[PDB]
């Protein structure tokens, strides 16, 4: 009955913060990969490589933020009903 | 050659880019050190023999 649809906005809803997080998480991992090696050749870099970095990571956590929206959608809203 | 460790002068200095790496290009570069080495003295051998 209708436990059938609440389950299956938990389950849903978490695989939206599964993916999500190997969005981010992933993401910003292989984004700063790229940050500390630049800062670790030439330390006046950090100056400057904060304006494509903080461009990356605004990217890569809308991408987090969405799906962060949408569990709630799921959990707290429950569309199909 | 002799190798002599003179000093550090650089310690968080820019690092080198080295292309392909930088033990071929020593290697590589080593040999061309030497004969202009030997340009340098015959032309201090020329002039030390015109004067
Ligand atoms: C709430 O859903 C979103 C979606 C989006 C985007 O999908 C990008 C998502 N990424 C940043 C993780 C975005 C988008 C769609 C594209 C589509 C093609 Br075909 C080609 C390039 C595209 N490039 C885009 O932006 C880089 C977009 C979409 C719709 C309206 C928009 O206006 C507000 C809008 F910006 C952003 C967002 O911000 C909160 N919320």
């Amino acid at each position: 009955m209708d436990p059938t649809i609440a389950a299956g906005a938990l389950i849903g809803g978490g695989l939206i913060m599964a993916g999500g997080a190997i969005g981010a998480g992933i993401g910003d991992g292989v984004a700063g990969n790229a940050l500390i090696s630049g800062v670790a050749r030439q330390p006046e870099a950090q100056g400057r490589l904060f304006t494509p970095f903080f461009i990356t990571v605004g990217l890569v956590e809308a991408a987090y933020f969405i799906n962060l929206a949408f569990m709630a959608l799921f959990v707290f809203a429950t569309p199909v009903k | 050659m002799v190798v002599e460790y003179v000093e550090e002068d650089i310690g968080p200095r820019t690092l080198y880019s080295f292309e392909p790496d930088a033990t071929m290009l020593f290697e590589s570069l080593l040999p061309r050190y030497l004969t202009t080495r030997v340009y340098a003295a015959l032309l201090e051998s020329a002039a030390s023999e015109l004067a």
